């Protein structure tokens, strides 16, 4: 019997700042034991200080991305050149979800940017289109090795002050761009210790008022 | 997943946890269980997340329509019909669906609507759906008054979502509040399970089986 | 169905300046209902300590059969068995079951009494050993303690600084997990004494 | 079989077990006393596979009895548990395993504490405050964990336990045609004939 | 089922044996599997004989309109036709076709289309149960411009061994010569084949 | 959905300093009988592009006229059809990319894995990769079926990453790609001794190169191997 | 897993990588497939990691009392003939691949093992996830009349084709020289390409960020004096 | 749904339904009404697959609806029951069949004779003087057959109808919280508030 | 698998190819299926590669006991042995064994063991998936009482056709003569009988 999906394993990670956002993923591209591509971009600028990683099945994953850039071409032409907003840009990628509710695109779809007040914005899809707002979203193959780090390091979870004795919670201070990049690059470095299918690369995409910025790091290649 | 609606004399509580999960794993513990269908309407997620999120917010665009053809407030029987209608049609497809459509208007009073995605449409006073529905009932069934205050109301709905909470496996993360009443539903706030726990411990009594 | 996920729960050890530290949850459940918030997954035979992950009646089988072997050993070698022995017995005792095996995650941990050097070592529900350096881990978050122990680890951790690394592992792993919290336990072990601290977490 | 209960006070245990027998699409009986005592101060309710249930139930009976004839001498609640246990937990990897779920309420007299233990059909044990097996637990564990206390009286614990079995016949589709109650104490075993 | 097709000077000549069997039952002994989609382009017929058959008859359609409007076809068109409804329909037809011709230009030429749909032209083709005994055979004692009867005995011999040892081969060895002079028809009996 | 009937095996290639090299063998094989030694599975598309096919055969014939059939659209009202606006590798690619990914969607595939490998017109080098599943990738070095796991090893020692390729001339890199070859052949059950290889070099063009052999191999060692294990004579 | 065995002038070598893993999860980083039979009879192994352990261990134990009985030092045919014998009688269910390889009063050989029982011999072998990659390296280097140091670059050459391009192997590689009227010299941990960087930031938390609910001394001495 | 009963007296036609509705392991309500008038003099009960019940029984009320207004007339018993049955007929045949079991009770007022009617999902209609779907029948029939009368009473049929409801209590597993019982007669139809 | 025995004049020679296959991977190129159970008679395995070495290793432990107590035994003793175990274990086995030895009164012989475990004393004998592809050939080509020299180009003729067409079959071409003078082993290199 012929089966239309694969995984093409890859993981991706996205962090919302205060006035910034970040958009990172590794570079590698796999089918069982196998590497296909030690560099295969993975997250992808769309346009409109927008970008955007759909995870899983390679194929489908492309296949949203193409479309998602397309509809933001259309936005363009059909409301006088108007900036697609992060959160109009999250309802249309739902409905471009949703449209293959009974044959899904096989991905876990993350998308980053800024919100209309200039704040960090991270949006998190499931396959069919459920998505949400959300300050912190590991996703792929070694989600479950980087979320756990991240709900300890990002939002400062079960650390309290010391001398209270967990009466008195660690404060949610607010962490900058290189602070943000530095727990992104553990968080893979870690998870390509750990995950087979995670390593070779990594890239991250910044986005900021002034535009997209991009950099590369190089990860255990075995 | 544990939601739960009741009337009573103030109106309708809302209730519901905030967990995701995929099997074992906790894909979430900050995920929206209440949609504001509009400023009078709300409606329960369980079971398909993107379902509900999808079609929920369609019933909201179908009852916008509604009103500005026909200037006035679409009722409560009538929203949840248009939403168990559509997911009637399609039945057998798959969609997975456990809602309550919750709602005030003059005609009808607080009203709540169980709509399922066999098709099934139930009136009714009160409701709970998801994997820990039977342990929120519990608590439920043996404080519930119609002559409850807004506060005390509050306050068993909130109790109940934690009694699941602790137990179902598959329910916590944190606790969403909303009191629905004829000028529209209120917000009362996000409550992280885990403080409220230990809260709800020492004021209370309760939970002498845990060590605090 | 799958065995090794009916009841859940963790267990994880690490290594630190003269000491070890091994630490579990105490969740029991029967798949989403929460049974019991008070099973111990770590027992400890004289100064060896070992944790069991699994099928909580094999996890209970396995602790009764381990005090019944390590009570005759110390009669018999007329001494306490030592970790590296221990570890030994534990890969014997689940290979002989190769073919109807104790569904079990099994980790020892402890200090050679003779020597004073730390060790842990962990294995599959068949038998093979994971002697590791750093860290081991076992449970239905797995994955989940292998990306916090990756990342919080570091080597030579003094024993009240490992206590931190190692409770931080553990609660932030089993928060990520439907079948693992409901409390925590982690002992601090040393050549000559041991300290055992309850946890306080969220009990969903 | 379907419903049972088990709640340790303050100086006793309450096990309540429903009495409906229930093959295919009739109800043969509403009136099956769904235990047996083991010894003067320990109890053992069952439910599981028919058959299974009460020949594992009466096996274990007469281990205990044969015990206490042997050395004159009444076993504690925790070694009868931990029999009871080795015995499921042996006979899971047999060829044929019962399919049975119990609990042993009991008064350790030299202890002079109450006890519940909550044994599945897999031999995993468990001391508990309060206790269920099959769907039971999933009404009643949420009642249980508000409203009870360790220091609790045996009337208080039966008030209790009549909110539970009220919830279980609000909300079970299954009618269970009521429980029997039964008591066990430092003066032994009996019956609350009116439930 | 035994079948083959070999291109030789003059030009090319079909062959295959008789047999059609239901299981084990043999249907028909004296089974006609060269079968003529124009005057000059024959096909031998493998698999499926309802398959082949319904083909073959809408072969012969196709290439009567295309005479009808273009004049005579090509062996090489008559090919595409073929794999045009065999790949078309890969998932419905079980049929592995050998199609053979003779033009004037391009003389005598062979095709074969297998279960897939794909095409191959090739110098002479075997197929059918029975070819898989005979590649070793085939291989070592096939030549390229071989005279007609030395083509007839390459054939006779080939097929013999196939129908020898498949119990699905049999009967008679049918043949078909294709060249400028005609169309001629060769049978050849058990009692001549056999002794081989 | 099908299966795959008459089938072709590994696909190879890679990138050198000025352009791209592809090979693959001329079998197509009928389950585990070699049924056709004469197949040709690297196609090319004017004089920049080769595009190399394995899996199955007749959806590798369809896919050829495809190609042929888009040369031939190209060329209609189009004055600069060889020159400016003809056919780019870049451009080839992604019109069987949509057809792979489209048919995959109709749960109607064609069951092949594509490496389409060529020069584009300001001398970069394109070498891509796509199948059955519409699944596409890149990188230095690209193989299908087998080759994947035994070629890939082999030609990733002579261009592991972008800034080898530089380094790599084209002897260096068609010496690794017939090596690769013979390999296959040593491993590969559904591989033959004769292959094609192609050559797209932006400065010396498209050298298609037929009717290749694996030679130099060694088999001498075998007459001292006896039994398999205690066997002496 | 990659493992190789290599034949040379003198005798012959084995090498494993380091990697051990359950489904996509690294569970060991420095693990170590080289397995002793007897003190100049090693292999590599392959498959369910605990099989290839215990059939090491079984076979290796009994190897020791056959030689006490003899007077004379272990063949590694005996080693091959029980270790077939032994996964045949198990119909495949031991899932043990090994290479065996060794010295002997005979010479040195070479050999490979499935978990059915079946048996090869050869001058070059390799087994695992990585093979596939690791034969290709042999298949391009391999000469007759290897000299020592020639067959443990090969070897080791063999295994990093596996590190590098099957997921399934990776981190470290081990050798084991065993050479003809030689000690056999094991190599752990003979390449390390694989260290991981410094990480951009320390995880040690303050002193008193975890809560607390209880404390307490456990006794692990005996019970006491007095 | 569970349990609907029919029973056709002198005079008039009483059906009975269960007002139980069940989700899986919860009872989500315990006063749901399995019923819609149809017209003035004709009452349908129905019984089946969640969802499917309402549709076809608010689907087959509004035809019915539509007729009455389209001709100022309200169709008879027998002639809405052989709409019904052929409904049923042409969906059993469907793509996706309704899953749904019915009684139609009536009363005539032509002929001035009360009608009861069973339809199952296939479209198996059958007059009887009393009926029943799904294993309601199993119970009730023998009762029902020893002690109806064609000349009974509608007080006496509730009696009757009592002892039906009681054996079903006693004897199936299910609890299905009781029955709601409405009456058909000359007069149109009333619901018994107390039951 | 590619394997035959053929009885000659003067004996017998056994032949077989070098490749092991599993799926379409070669784990080994350079295999040797010609085994020994006794000093002059030996055989031929396809099959399971496990199930037939333990097979071998059985006959030769019997052979060699049957040796010590009643001196040589007999080609058809060693072929009876055989098939008893293939015979008693046809449920659990999958072993095609041709055995093949010489003696002095019998001179050369050949005995082939298909699946089931019935035994078949034959001229010559083929096995394996590639001997499929040449029952034709070696049935044309086969004559008793050849030479040596015929006999070996007959056997590399043969299983040069075996390998050509059979993807599991490849890599050298073994042979083991068995006559009076003693045991020669042969070994033929792709560059050798690929050209033939
Ligand atoms: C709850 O219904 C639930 C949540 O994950 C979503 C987000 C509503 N749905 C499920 O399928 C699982 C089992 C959860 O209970
Ligand atoms: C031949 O292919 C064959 C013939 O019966 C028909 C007449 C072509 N087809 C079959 O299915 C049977 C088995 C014969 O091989
Ligand atoms: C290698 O064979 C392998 C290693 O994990 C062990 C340590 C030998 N075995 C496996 O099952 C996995 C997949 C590795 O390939
Ligand atoms: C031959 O029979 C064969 C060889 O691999 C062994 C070495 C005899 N057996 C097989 O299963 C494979 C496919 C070969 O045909
Ligand atoms: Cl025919
Ligand atoms: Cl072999
Ligand atoms: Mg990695
Ligand atoms: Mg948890
Ligand atoms: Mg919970
Ligand atoms: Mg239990
Ligand atoms: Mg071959």
């Amino acid at each position: 019997q012929f089966n239309p999906y694969g995984d093409n394993g890859g993981t991706i990670l996205g962090i919302a700042g205060e006035d910034f956002a970040v958009l990172a993923g590794d570079t590698r591209n796999i089918t069982d034991y196998s590497i296909n591509s030690r560099y295969e971009p993975k997250v992808f600028d769309c346009g409109d200080n927008i970008v955007m990683s759909a995870n899983g099945f390679a194929a489908d994953g492309d296949a949203l991305v193409k479309r998602f850039k397309n509809s933001v071409k259309w936005y363009h032409f059909d409301h006088n050149d108007k900036k697609l907003s992060i959160n109009s840009a999250a309802r249309n990628i739902q409905h471009l979800l949703y449209g293959k509710r009974f044959f899904p695109y096989y991905v876990h779809t993350i998308i980053a940017g800024l919100d209309e007040d200039g704040k960090g914005a991270v949006y998190s899809f499931d396959p069919v289109g459920s998505y949400e707002r959300e300050q912190c979203r590991a996703g792929g193959a070694a989600a479950s090795l980087i979320m756990p780090f991240l709900d300890n390091q990002v939002n400062f979870k079960n650390q309290y002050e010391p001398g209270t004795n967990g009466k008195v919670k660690k404060p949610l201070k607010y962490l900058s761009v290189e602070e943000v990049i530095k727990l992104v690059r553990d968080s893979f470095t870690s998870a390509t210790e750990r995950h087979i299918q995670v390593g070779d690369g990594l890239e991250i995409l910044i986005v900021t008022k002034d535009g997209v910025r991009k950099e590369f790091y190089e990860l255990k290649r075995d | 997943t544990t939601t739960l609606a009741f009337r009573f004399q103030g109106g309708i509580i809302v209730a519901v946890d905030s967990r995701a999960t995929a099997g074992n794993w906790v894909a979430s513990q900050t995920v929206k269980k209440v949609i504001e269908i509009n400023p009078f309407l709300l409606g329960t997620m369980a079971g398909g997340a993107a379902d509900f999120q999808f079609w929920e917010t369609w019933l909201g665009s179908q009852c916008r329509l509604h009103e500005l053809r026909e200037k006035e407030r679409i009722s409560v029987a009538a929203a949840s019909k248009i939403l168990s209608n559509l997911v009637y049609q399609y039945k057998g497809a798959g969609l997975s669906m456990g809602t309550m459509i919750c709602g005030y208007t003059r005609k009808e009073g607080p009203t709540i609507y169980y709509v399922d995605s066999d098709g099934t449409r139930l009136k009714g006073d009160i409701f709970c759906v998801g994997s820990g529905q039977t342990f929120a009932y519990g608590v439920l069934d043996s404080n519930y008054k119609w002559d409850l205050s807004v506060e005390d109301a509050l306050y068993l709905g909130k109790r109940s979502i934690l009694a699941a909470a602790h137990r179902d496996a598959y329910s916590g993360g944190s606790v969403n509040l909303y009191h629905v009443t004829e000028d529209g539903w209120i917000y009362h706030g996000n409550h992280d399970v885990g403080e409220l726990f230990w809260k709800v411990k020492e004021e209370e009594g309760s939970f002498n089986n845990v060590i605090g | 169905s799958d065995p090794s996920s009916i009841n859940g729960g963790i267990v994880v050890a690490m290594t630190g300046k003269d000491c070890v530290a091994i630490a579990c949850d105490l969740r029991l459940g029967s798949q989403s209902l929460g049974v019991s918030n008070k099973f111990e997954k770590i027992f400890h035979y004289g100064h060896v300590f070992l944790g069991i992950t699994g099928l909580a009646t094999d996890v209970t089988t396995l602790n009764e059969m381990f005090r019944y072997k390590t009570n005759l050993y110390k009669l018999k070698e007329e001494r306490a068995i030592e970790p590296e022995t221990f570890t030994q017995l534990v890969s014997s005792s689940l290979y002989e079951r190769r073919f109807g095996p104790y569904f079990v995650g099994p980790v020892v941990a402890g200090i050679n009494s003779k020597s004073g050097k730390p060790f842990i070592a962990g294995f599959d529900l068949i038998g093979c050993i994971d002697e590791a350096k750093d860290f081991i881990v076992s449970g239905t978050a797995s994955d989940q303690l292998f990306g916090m122990c990756e990342s919080l680890y570091e080597p030579n951790l003094e024993p009240e600084d490992l206590f931190e690394t190692i409770s931080q592992a553990l609660l932030n792993a089993a928060d990520r997990d439907a079948l693992s919290g409901w409390g925590a336990v982690v002992y601090i072990i040393k050549k000559d004494e041991v300290v055992k601290r309850y946890l306080k977490m969220r009990q969903d | 079989m379907d419903i049972i209960l088990g709640i340790r006070v303050q100086d006793s245990v309450i096990l309540a077990s429903s009495k409906a027998v229930t093959r295919g699409i009739s109800v043969l009986k509403d009136s099956d006393d769904k235990t047996r005592q083991l010894s003067p101060h320990t109890l053992m309710s069952f439910a599981g596979e028919a058959g299974d249930t009460v020949q594992f139930a009466e096996y274990i009976q007469a281990n205990i009895q044969l015990y206490s004839i042997r050395e004159d001498y009444e076993l504690s609640p925790q070694a009868v548990s931990s029999f009871v246990r080795q015995e499921l937990a042996k006979s899971i990897r047999s060829r044929r395993p019962y399919q049975v779920n119990v609990l042993i309420g009991g008064y350790d007299k030299k202890k002079n504490k109450p006890e519940l233990y909550q044994i599945d059909y897999l031999g995993t044990k468990v001391e508990l405050p309060y206790g269920a097996h099959g769907y039971s637990g999933f009404y009643t564990f949420s009642l249980l964990d508000h409203h009870y206390r360790p220091d609790m009286t045996t009337e208080e614990g039966l008030d209790l336990l009549k909110l539970c079995v009220q919830e279980l016949e609000k909300r079970m589709p299954m009618d269970f045609k009521g429980v029997i109650v039964k008591i066990v104490d430092k003066d032994g075993i009996r019956q609350v004939d009116d439930f | 089922t035994s079948i083959m097709a070999v291109t030789f000077k003059d030009g090319v000549i079909l062959g295959a044996d008789s047999r059609t069997t239901t299981g084990a039952y043999i249907a028909n002994r004296v089974t006609d599997k060269l079968t003529r989609v124009h005057d000059k382009i024959w096909c031998c017929r493998s698999g499926s004989a309802a398959d082949t058959q319904a083909i073959a008859d809408i072969v012969q359609y196709h290439l009567e309109l295309y005479t009808s409007q273009y004049g005579t076809p090509s062996t090489e068109t008559a090919a595409s036709v073929f794999k045009e409804l065999c790949y078309e329909n890969k998932d419905n037809l079980t049929a592995g076709i050998i199609v053979a011709g003779y033009d004037d230009k391009n003389k005598g030429e062979v095709y074969t289309i297998p279960l897939g749909g794909s095409v191959h032209k090739l110098p002479y083709a075997i197929a059918g149960s029975g070819s898989t005994f005979i590649y070793g055979y085939c291989d070592k004692n096939f030549r390229e411009n071989m005279s007609k009867e030395e083509t007839v005995d390459f054939i006779k011999h080939s097929l013999s061994q196939a129908i020898k040892w498949d119990g699905s081969s049999g009967g008679v060895i049918r043949m078909v010569v294709l060249t400028a002079a005609g169309v001629e028809r060769l049978i050849f009996y058990p009692d001549e084949y056999e002794q081989l | 959905t099908q299966q795959p009937i008459v089938t072709g095996t590994s696909v190879i290639s890679m990138k050198y300093d000025n352009g791209v090299i592809i090979a693959a063998d001329n079998l197509g094989s009928y389950g585990s009988l070699l049924r056709f030694n004469g197949v040709e599975r690297l196609i090319p598309v004017g004089d920049n592009t080769v595009v190399g096919i394995s899996g199955d055969i007749s959806d590798m014939q369809h896919i050829e006229r495809l190609l042929k059939d888009l040369v031939t659209e190209n060329a209609y009202d189009n004055p600069l059809a060889d020159a400016e606006e003809a056919l780019e590798p870049s451009y080839i690619f992604e019109y069987l990319a949509t057809v792979m990914y489209q048919r995959r969607s109709k749960m109607n595939p064609l069951w092949n894995a594509i490496i389409v490998a060529g020069v584009q017109s300001n001398g970069d080098q394109f070498l891509r990769y796509v199948n059955l599943l519409g699944v596409t990738y890149s990188s230095p070095t690209l193989a299908t079926g087998f080759g994947a796991h035994m070629a890939n090893p082999l030609l990733r020692k002579v261009v592991d990453r972008e800034s080898d390729i530089p380094k790599t001339t084209v002897q260096v890199a068609e010496e690794a790609i017939v090596n690769a070859m013979r390999v296959l052949y040593y491993r590969d059950a559904r591989s033959s001794r004769n292959f094609s290889l192609a050559i797209i070099d932006k400065n010396t063009g498209l050298t298609f190169k037929k009717n290749l052999q694996v030679e130099n191999m060694k088999w001498d060692f075998a007459k001292d191997i006896k039994g398999y294990g205690t066997q002496k004579i | 897993t990659t493992i190789v065995g290599v034949k040379f002038n003198n005798g012959v070598v084995i090498a494993a990588d380091t990697r051990s893993t359950q489904g996509p999860i690294v569970a060991d980083k420095n693990c170590a497939k080289l397995h002793r039979i007897s003190p100049k009879i090693w292999c590599a192994g392959a498959g369910t990691a605990a099989d290839t352990e215990a059939v090491t261990q079984l076979i290796g134990s009994n190897i020791e009392l056959h030689s006490l009985y003899t007077s004379r030092e272990p063949r590694v045919v005996s080693a091959l003939q029980m270790l077939k014998q032994h996964l045949f009688k198990y119909q495949g269910h031991i899932g043990a691949y090994l290479i065996v390889a060794g010295v002997d009063p005979t010479g040195s050989h070479l050999f490979s093992i499935h978990a059915h029982g079946s048996t090869d011999v050869g001058y070059y072998l390799s087994l695992g996830s990585g093979s596939l990659a690791a034969m290709a390296v042999l298949e391009s280097h391999w000469k007759q009349d290897l000299t020592k140091e020639e067959a443990i670059k090969l070897a080791s050459d063999a295994i990093q084709a596996g590190i590098w391009n099957d997921l399934g192997s990776g981190s470290n590689v081990d050798v084991c020289v065993m050479e003809i009227g030689k000690d056999a010299e094991y190599l752990r941990n003979y390449l390390t390409p694989n260290v991981r960087e410094e990480k951009q930031k320390s995880y040690k938390f303050p002193r008193g960020t975890t809560a607390v609910l209880k404390e307490s001394i456990v006794n692990i001495c005996d019970i006491q004096e007095e």
